[PDB]
RNA sequence: UGAAACCGUUAAGAGGUAAACGGGUGGGGUCCGCGCAGUCCGCCCGGAGGAUUCAACCCGGCGGCGGGUCCGGCCGUGCCGG
RNA sequence: CGCGUCCCCCGCGAGCGCACGGGGUCGGCGGCGAUGUCGGCUACCCACCCGACCCGUCUUGAAACACGGACCAAGGAGUCUAACACGUGCGCGAGUCGGGGGCUACGAAAGCCGCCGUGGCGCAAUGAAGGUGAAGGCCGGCGCCGCCGGCCGAGGUGGGAUCCCGAGGCCUUCCAGUCCGCCGAGGGCGCACCACCGGCCCGUCUCGCCCGCCGCGCCGGGGAGGUGGAGCACGAGCGCACGUG
RNA sequence: GAGUGGCGCGGACGCUACGCCGCGACGAGUAGGAGGGCCGCUGCGGUGAGCCUUGAAGCCUAGGGCGCGGGCCCGGGUGGAG
């Protein structure tokens, strides 16, 4: 119920989303993972341009 | 940024310039008096008639 | 120099308070150098703390 | 203030070297404990 | 050499001294000369009646210019039209007295509370102890004791009531400032009355004590104050 | 038993700032000093600034310490701010000013300085002028902030140019029932 | 912080600080914005005017680019160009005026709400108001069109 | 500055010790020992110290030198006073007084080390 | 480790208005003060003692300071010259 | 209660001491005490006097013949996430913010990037939309009218904390006379803010005349006066944290 | 308030300025709101040259206290590792 002047908000909470939350602890290990791949890419193509 | 360049206000509150612009200190304390009566004592009704 | 001593630091004998040393002690690889340097600075009473 | 003393430089055995860094202007930043 | 500060700072104090000897003698004089005015008050009363008595006639004598309020009932179960009259009154506590000039915009507020009020004509001696036992100044808004003349000089000078006798003569004879010099005292915290009240919901008309008691407020002002 | 109301009894004024920071807290302790003891009645306004929140001393703009200070009688005189001087880019040319302000922006500096202004903080504009005389104290609009289009008449209320909470303004974001003579009705 | 909370100064109370009469219950007006048009129609009303209806022309593939146009007036337009410009144009002889590309700096249009300093511009604008038009010729310039 | 670097202190020191609604301060250089702006022994330029000697029986008496102030090894300069006590208390005196060094520490510094010459003194 | 409810036993106390309760004292305890000749502190006045023993005076040392205006450094959210 | 002098009827003497004098002292004393007495407000048990119904709860009202509770231990209930609002703290400030990406034990941290500011929000609004999109008056060249020109030019009124000016006056055997400080009749600049009046931008309506041109039209621009707007009128926001709803 | 004019080496306390001091007035309270906790709990970063097998936590108590209160500190007994 709305008790004075507030924003006339709608949540899109209403199916069941706390199934589907989406977290981010992979983050630090994930641009650690990236890195290392764009390593060992960047010594495979030995002389080669790193960014392609 | 510093908010205040000179954070010494012992020096600042003691300088020439600020201690020439103030007033007297009122350092002696007034503590409450009793109301003696007309009858009861005489040189009391002296001091006020 | 007191911030240091109330943060709790045994400071009370090192020679000046930003304690800076030469580019020797970067060349050092073991803890009997790097405890003598702590003991000149007399910064050991700090490690004994 | 805005002075910046002239820091000394020890040598490894703690007694004083020939060398003064001037103190940098970091070490006068407002102390914020806040 | 210190030899003129030494002086120059007795020379202060003694002018300082010998001001307060002229303050005293004009407050001594003040004194004096009212003991003079309310004997000539007291007494032309009773001469313009034996005048009267003399002739035949009747001296109606001036209805007076003078009341003294007391609130008899307590905080508890008023009338909104009632709290507003006792509270410009000042009287905002069972048993607190005020000094009320009579007119017709003072009565005709004293009648529409005149359940909650024991008021009356105060006499000289009772301005006189209300003043001198029971007087307290509203200064720096501060219930403050008159305990030296320089409280009621300070805040009442301006109007030339500098001692404990003018703020007397200020309020018995209804001075041109008896506004400031009763706003000036804070409305009497009298105690219960020692020897008991005879009822006080009930009008002294009808063996009560509540409304207008004319010669009568002084006993109660003594069994009170 | 007083008929006192105590409703309005105790004075909902600051005492002291909310704020931690040691450089502002030494500002108040110069003038809680200044403010009681010299009688002038600009310490006692200062001290009172001192105190407020941010929304209570808000960004005074430079084009307002161009425009106030130019007005006529105030020349070689100081303004003086309790909030921050931003530097307003749409003014061109930039005066000699004598400025004291908690704060100045890094842009601020570097367009009065340049132009043979001098800026001062409040320990400096104590020993400078302790009853603080010959000083302009100014302030930035109070009601300059957003939120204040919010305020006061309800938005829907006949003849009421309130600002209404919308989660995102366009053509169907409230525009119909209450705002249209087509639709409804139109206060 | 939990502990600077009203909870914890709740604890030793009875309600939690939701009335004793009118206890706190799940939903008693009904979830979200329920009632708008029925029992919270009034605060609608007065504070959300025009929530209920349609108005306008449906458009159905709005693409938020081929309506941008970002706006600069002539305020801040020597904002754009470095402060060395407007000090070179004013105190060199030959009368030349300083390019303004408004292009360049990321707006599409030039409205005209400042005083705009008396010496001469060339704007490169791909859009122009009237009065920013007006203003730009009344100081002496060029209001030049792009694309 | 000593009105800056107190209001880091003041309330987070670790010679700071609160306990039975009692406030001290277990400073090398504070005479009275108490949390307080004028007696904290590390942040003002002046301060007095007045401690027992590394030996049994007399009084040292640390001022702080007025020049090397970032330098904590020679900021200190000590000296014992193995004296009668009233020439220790005159001694002490001298130092405050007639080196203007500190006034306010000149009463407190004469009372710390009369308790100091009571407490070296043999109890029955 | 061994809490409370609850029970036993021992010790002390009391018991016809169910018990318990608040306020006010009295009584008996258990324990404590580890009570039970009852404060130290200056300064001064007298007595009989002791001690390497003050003021002053040099000599080296150390610090504070201001020297209206000694010399030289060093730093400037200070400029003005190349 | 002097006189050195100014006239209406005939500027500081020294001491002493008592006190109905800005809240109590005595320069008065007196019994007692090592195996049985002294102190101990509380706490243990008991007795007496007065008071005294059983709590939680919904309720107009509960000690209720209203409901829950035999007793004790442990467990046990306004949370976290998202959004929004407003207050407050911090940073920067017409900007602000890397949050996504990238670069280099604690550390899955921290530090850095700016040709990583894409983008978000703010800096511009209004309109259904096409779209449009935020001061002027003067002195002249042809008692005027659109070009030609020129300088100064972001309102006004009222109240306004703060400053500003200073008619006069604040004393040592005079009296002039200057430097500072302080007070002040009265007078001004007026911050924020508030009310008011005019202005400007967008929508629409009414009345009306004049401009512009590679495309002279069912073209484009402008004016005076009403009115609709979540606008302008020398920015305040952004990020973060905390509190409450 | 300033200028040229006619012997004895001495003086209590204080001011954690978020501190300290002074003076007047006032004090019911459910729902409810706010403030202050040197109130308590369990973990983290600091710090206290903290305490502890010469006895930690816990637990018991007719022992001594403190605080308006939430609670807390001591003494004794038990206990064995924080």
């Amino acid at each position: 119920a709305p008790s004075r002047n507030g924003m006339i908000l709608k949540p899109h909470f209403h199916k069941d989303w706390q199934r589907r939350v989406a977290t981010w602890f992979n983050q630090p290990a994930r641009k650690i993972r990236r890195r290392k791949a764009r390593q060992a890419r960047a010594r495979r193509i030995a002389p080669r341009p790193a960014a392609g | 940024m510093h908010k205040m360049l000179n954070t010494d206000l012992s020096r600042i509150l003691k300088s020439p310039e600020i201690q020439r612009a103030l007033r007297a200190p009122r350092k002696k304390i007034h503590r409450r008096v009793l109301k003696k009566n007309p009858l009861k004592n005489l040189r009391i009704m002296l001091k006020l008639n | 120099p007191a911030l240091v001593m109330s943060k709790g630091h045994r400071i009370e004998e090192v020679p000046e308070l930003p304690l800076v040393v030469e580019d020797k002690v970067e060349g050092y690889k073991k803890t009997k150098e790097a405890v003598l340097l702590l003991k000149k600075l007399k910064a050991w009473n700090d490690i004994k703390k | 203030a805005c002075a910046r003393p002239l820091i000394s430089v020890y040598s490894e055995k703690g007694e004083s070297s020939g060398k003064n860094v001037t103190l940098p202007a970091v070490f006068k930043a407002p102390i914020r404990p806040d | 050499n210190f030899a003129e500060l030494k002086i120059k700072r007795l020379r202060k104090k003694f002018a300082q001294k010998m001001l307060r000897k002229a303050r005293r003698k004009l407050i001594y004089e003040k004194a004096k000369h009212y003991h003079k005015e309310y004997r000539q008050m007291y007494r032309t009363e009773i001469r313009m009646a034996r005048m009267a008595r003399k002739a035949g006639n009747f001296y109606v004598p001036a209805e007076p210019k003078l009341a003294f309020v007391i609130r008899i009932r307590g905080i508890n179960g008023v009338s909104p039209k009632v709290r507003k009259v006792l509270q410009l009154l000042r009287l905002r506590q069972i048993f607190n007295g005020t000094f009320v000039k009579l007119n017709k915009a003072s009565i005709n507020m004293l009648r529409i509370v005149e359940p909650y009020i024991a008021w009356g004509y105060p006499n000289l001696k009772s301005v006189n102890e209300l003043i001198y036992k029971r007087g307290y100044g509203k200064i720096n808004k501060k219930r403050i004791a008159l305990t030296d003349n320089t409280l009621i000089a300070r805040s009442l000078g301006k109007y030339n009531i500098i001692c404990m006798e003018d703020l007397i003569h200020e309020i018995y004879t209804v001075g041109k400032h008896f506004k400031e010099a009763n706003n000036f005292l804070w409305p009497f915290k009298l105690s219960s009355p020692r020897g008991g009240m005879k009822k006080k919901t009930t009008h002294f008309v009808e063996g009560g004590d509540a409304g207008n008691r004319e010669d009568q407020i002084n006993r109660l002002i003594r069994r009170m104050n | 038993g007083v008929d006192i109301l105590h409703n309005k009894d105790r004075k909902v004024w600051r005492k002291e700032p909310k704020s931690q920071d040691m450089y502002l807290r030494l500002l108040v302790k110069l003038y809680r000093f200044l403010a009681r003891h010299t009688n002038s009645t600009f310490n006692q306004v200062v001290l009172k600034r001192l105190f407020m929140s941010r929304t209570k001393r808000p960004p005074l703009s430079l084009s307002r310490v161009i425009r106030k200070m130019k007005l006529p009688d105030r020349e070689n005189k100081t303004a003086v701010v309790v909030g921050t001087i931003t530097d307003d880019v749409r003014v061109q040319e930039v005066p000699k000013l004598k400025v004291c302000a908690l704060r100045v922006t890094s842009r601020a500096h570097s367009r009065i300085l340049k132009a043979e202004g001098k800026i001062l903080t409040f320990h400096q504009l104590a020993l400078d002028s302790p009853k603080g005389r010959g000083t302009v104290l100014l302030s930035g609009p109070r009601k300059g902030r957003e939120v204040y289009q919010h305020f006061g008449k309800a938005p829907g209320t006949p003849h009421s140019h309130t600002k209404p909470y919308v989660r995102s303004k366009g053509r169907k974001f409230e525009r119909a029932r209450g705002r249209r003579a087509s639709w409804g009705y139109k206060n | 912080p939990s502990r600077l909370r009203k909870t914890r100064k709740l604890r030793g109370h009875v309600s939690h600080g939701h009335g004793r009469i009118g206890k706190h219950r799940k939903h008693p007006g009904g979830r979200g914005n329920a009632g708008g048009m029925h029992h919270h129609r009034i605060n609608f009303d007065k504070y959300h005017p025009g929530y209920f209806g349609k108005v306008g022309m449906r458009h159905y593939h709005l693409k938020r680019n081929q309506s941008f146009c970002p706006t600069v007036n002539l305020d801040k337009l020597w904002t754009l160009v470095s402060e060395q410009t407007r000090v070179n144009a004013a105190k060199n002889k030959t009368g030349a005026a300083p390019i303004i590309d408004v292009v360049r700096s990321g707006y599409y249009k030039v409205l005209g709400k400042g005083k705009l300093p008396k010496q001469p511009v060339i704007v490169k604008a791909k859009f122009f108001s009237r009065r920013a038009e007006e203003k730009i010729k009344g100081v002496g310039g060029a209001c030049v069109l792009v694309a | 500055s000593a009105h800056l670097q107190w209001m880091v202190v003041r309330n987070c020191s670790s010679f700071l010790i609160k306990r039975n609604k009692q406030t001290y301060s277990t400073e090398p250089n504070n005479l009275k020992a108490r949390n307080s702006f004028r007696y904290n022994g590390l942040i003002h330029r002046k301060t007095v110290g007045v401690e027992p000697a590394a030996d049994g029986k007399g009084v040292v008496v640390v001022m702080k030198r007025r020049s090397g102030q970032r330098k904590p090894a020679t900021s200190y300069v000590r000296t014992t006073i193995n004296k009668n006590a009233r020439a220790t208390l005159s001694s002490i005196r001298h130092m405050i007084r007639k080196n203007k060094y500190h006034p306010d520490l000149r009463m407190a510094a004469i009372r710390r080390a009369s308790a100091i010459l009571r407490s070296q003194k043999p109890v029955m």
